[PDB]
């Protein structure tokens, strides 16, 4: 299973774009200039992105996350809503829709915060879309202070587009006092992973809200040894926490159910030849296949890393400055990693959202030199 | 390690009640003193301890004493350089100096590193008798190459002014930088350095060289002092307020630091100090409150530190 | 009997923050940032609320951060209840606190005492003396922002038969030793004549209250960074030569125990606080120490901690006997619970700005057992009362 580059975009935003996030109708990125940005997936299979990218401002301080829900709930309403974080710690939510004359995006801002939540400085979002757990769209939160919020949205009041979003509830830290949330995550079965910067994960069930159980990382601080990004497999009971040694990127995989460490995600490394890891640099964010059988890891690096999860082995690797296909861990003799650094973000597209030369599952990364980047598995092309 | 040398402190202050004069205790008396910096007192038991050996080596005088002696002499010059006098600092240093100069035991050697480093700074800061500094400083580099001696004599030298005093200091920051070559400290100072000189041919250099400090390093970095002058360079060389983006990448990097929030938004910095999550010192915590700019945490910040200036006047203007 | 429980509470108490926290026999009173005086009923039959018998009065606009009352028995005759107070502008407000004939309201009478001299300073921290034979006429000792300690003596009578016309007497001042003066932090005046003055460099200096003489000066350890140490409250103990001093050492607090015969340091009380993640670290606590008060008896000290914890230690041992932890929902009153500040931040575990042990009897209460008390004021605006279960 390799992977092929379909389409990039060059000098993307003014700043650095450190989140991206795509539905079937299309991807979406934001940047450290405050615009969100959405891409149209299904492109012309010759034709340039930018074209069809359409820009908005949201707030000043810039963005560093987004998330978008895009549902089919009842009747024919096509409903989609991009939701996203500042740098102020603002909560910003975003109805998208297309101008009927033009074809081109509209955004609708809705207020959806009451006056007490918003004076919050949330830092990390999810949604939780619509599934058999219960009936309503989830989402997740965190905030600078290690507390995560757990709303219900609804779309309709008492078919009459009226948006509210109901505070299902709170989980506070694990801590005391209190540290970063740096990374929240929502599964299908209705776990909840709260991630922070010391190493700290917390594992809460939704329908509860309870604390089911807890893992502390051992390497401990002149180290940091934070959390980057934790993630729910959508097939099984596993959840993969990307985090830090210093200087290094490590990928850890537990089991939700009976809270069993199952293992560790690493490649062969050489410098001093004392030795293993994820990356070279830090692991800024996971993200698994529709199947599940795949996890793709973005490393500080600068490469994309695909590992087969039941054989806990590297498939394959994607440089982002080379565009050609053994990736030894490239370490300098004092440890630190060369590798001109550029991945942000990475997600998976399911088979039939980007549309173009639509049988196979896609990819879309944001780096750190202003450029999006997609791509496409190989069944053929 | 600091409540270690406190404890110890206090243990051996408690020690010389029931028993003073016991040489070896007043040595680390003054060793742990000096470390936290408490040097007054060093300077009374300084006193003691000389007298103490002063009296016994006018009877004997063994050499070996000569040798302790000299030591504590080197000792007290530093205890001097703390307080300030740079005059006293001087005579022992060179007394001391005296009696180990030629010595060459090898305990001695680091007791002469110790006088060297005493009377340069002590001249440098007197009367700016740079000759005599410039006559040290450069012996003091011929004596060793570590890291934060380099940076010690980089420092006086460049802080000199004169012309190939500034090249001295910069050549070897970047020998040095070159030899080992990774550390911020040695880059930052070099940073700076290139900074105030303003000359643009090396900015770009220097800039482009903050910019690809190794991930490692940037952890060391808890005060953020890299993300501050490539800002200050960008801006000013770039001309472009695109020099803030760092800042952002840092807090995406290090969102508990509070010296990224610092430059980003206040509100998350005083935030992150409330609970304890960050141990902050109460004049920065009053400083945070002010910060807020109304009334109650103006209030709340000038009694939690009523003697810094920011907050008495913060109080002051919005009445 | 060093199990204390709650006995009244008072939720949005004021406007803004409550610095300081005094009582008598009569009643508790307690000054903040809005500048108003609010004195509380002591004497209170079950389950009523404090603030139906709390009597509130405007003082300066700036707010008042240090608040003290003094009420003695004069003569064999006549009662006198005067509470002192420090602006934030630095103005040093008094006031005559007495009854309603058949209301027993509180009345407010502001007396003038001070020289247009004297009251061009800024006065920070005081202290009233009562009439212990120290000498006979009650005392007041208070600290300006030079770093000098003030101390007058207060005549209520004129030349001795008995009418009502106060005067404050300026005995004289005491400089701090140091040089640059520093600030004066606080103050205390022990039973046996001593003067505790606390400046804001871990410096203590140890006076005659009677001949305004300096008798020594004391320092607190660990001095790297500078700004890091400074005194935030010293306590004299009433029965032994001890006297308790409360400092900052950067973001943790610290109680040092001296002995003021030869002002010697014989201990300092700790637990096991946090330090370093994992590790653990000994600090009084985990925040800074903001005020401390003594039982009658001696042998237990209160510390007040900017960690929302009212620390209660053995002073024999040295170590600990117990802990409460403030929390915005311990008020009796719903309406009256202050979960988040104006500025939205949480208030969940509030830091105590102040306490303060209340003698047995001052407190009334129905049906326990007549025993000593505590009070203390919290940062979510709160002002709470606790009682020592005990006995007598």
């Amino acid at each position: 299973k390799v992977f092929i580059a379909t389409a990039n975009a060059g000098k993307a935003h003014d700043a650095d774009i450190f989140s991206v996030s795509a539905c079937n109708s299309f991807t979406v990125s934001c940047s450290g200039d405050g615009y969100l940005k959405v891409w149209d997936n299904k492109l012309l299979d010759n034709e340039n992105p930018k074209d069809k990218s359409y820009s908005h401002f949201v707030h000043k301080s810039g963005l560093h996350h987004v998330d978008v829900l895009q549902a089919i709930e009842r009747d024919a309403f096509e409903l989609c809503l991009v939701a996203t974080t500042s740098f102020s710690g603002d909560l910003l939510f975003y109805r998208i829709t297309r101008e009927d004359e033009t074809k081109k995006v509209i955004f609708e801002k809705l207020d959806l915060l009451d006056s007490d939540m918003k004076k919050h400085s949330f830092w990390a979002l999810k949604w939780g879309a619509s599934n058999d757990r219960l009936l309503s769209h989830r989402l997740v939160a965190t905030d600078v202070k290690g507390t995560t919020y757990i709303w219900k949205f609804h779309p309709f009041a008492d078919l009459n587009w009226s948006p509210t979003l109901e505070l299902q509830g709170t989980v506070e830290s694990p801590m005391t006092p209190s540290q970063f949330a740096t990374s929240v995550d929502i599964s299908e079965r209705g776990l909840i992973a709260t991630g922070f910067n010391n190493g700290t994960v917390q594992i809460s069930e939704l329908s509860t809200l309870r604390p089911l159980y807890n893992f502390e990382s051992q390497h401990s601080m002149n180290n940091s040894n934070s959390i980057r990004s934790v993630k729910f497999s959508p097939q099984g009971s596993l959840l993969a926490i990307a985090h830090d040694s210093n200087s290094f990127g490590c990928i850890t995989l537990y089991e939700t159910e009976f809270g069993e460490r199952i293992g560790s995600l690493s490649v062969p490394t050489h410098s001093s030849q004392a030795s293993e890891f994820a990356h070279s640099s830090w692991v800024m964010s996971l993200s698994f296949n529709d199947s599940g059988e795949t996890l793709c890891s973005a490393g500080w690096d600068g490469k994309l890393r695909f590992w087969d999860v039941k054989t806990k082995e590297r498939i394959t690797t994607l440089n982002m400055h080379c565009d050609d296909i053994e990736d030894i861990l490239a370490v300098d003799e004092h440890g630190d990693s060369l590798a001109e650094p550029g991945v942000f973000d990475v997600k998976f597209l399911k088979k039939g959202w980007r549309s173009g030369m639509d049988l196979n599952e896609s990819l879309c990364c944001v780096c750190l030199d202003r450029s999006i980047r997609w791509f496409r598995e190989a069944g053929g092309k | 390690t600091v409540e270690k040398l406190t404890t110890a402190s206090i243990a051996l202050e408690q020690f010389f009640k029931k028993s003073p004069d016991s040489q070896f205790a007043l040595q680390c008396a003054l060793l742990t003193l000096e470390r936290l910096h408490h040097y007054e007192n060093a300077n009374e038991l300084a006193n003691r301890l000389i007298g103490i050996l002063e009296k016994k080596f006018e009877k004997t005088q063994d050499e070996r004493e000569l040798f302790n002696f000299a030591i504590i002499k080197g000792q007290f010059a530093r205890i001097h350089l703390g307080l300030g006098n740079f005059e006293l600092s001087i005579e022992n240093a060179d007394l001391s100096q005296g009696i180990i100069s030629e010595s060459s035991d090898e305990k001695s050697m680091k007791t002469k590193i110790s006088n060297h480093i005493c009377l340069g700074l002590s001249y440098f800061f007197l009367n700016d008798f740079d000759q005599t500094l410039n006559q040290f400083q450069e012996l003091l580099s011929i004596s060793k190459d570590s890291k934060h001696l380099v940076v010690l004599i980089a420092k006086v030298l460049y802080d000199v002014g004169e012309s190939d005093t500034k090249e001295i200091a910069l050549q070897e920051l970047t020998e040095y930088i070159a030899t080992s070559g990774a550390d911020l400290l040695v880059t930052l100072t070099i940073a700076a350095m290139s900074i105030l000189d303003d000359k643009r041919e090396d900015l770009s250099i220097i800039l482009e060289e903050l910019k690809a400090l190794p991930l490692s390093k940037q952890i060391i970095d808890k005060h953020k002092d890299a993300p501050y002058l490539i800002e200050e360079i960008t801006k000013r060389l770039y001309r472009n307020d695109t020099g803030k983006q760092v800042w952002q990448r840092s807090a995406y990097f290090f969102p508990n630091n509070l010296k990224v929030w610092e430059r980003l938004d206040k509100n998350i910095q005083r935030r992150i100090a409330s609970n304890g999550q960050n141990k902050v010192t109460a004049e920065e915590m009053s400083k945070l409150y002010c910060e807020s700019k109304n009334l109650r945490s103006i209030q709340r910040g000038m009694f939690l530190c009523p003697w810094n200036v920011t907050a008495v006047k913060a109080l002051n203007e919005c009445f």
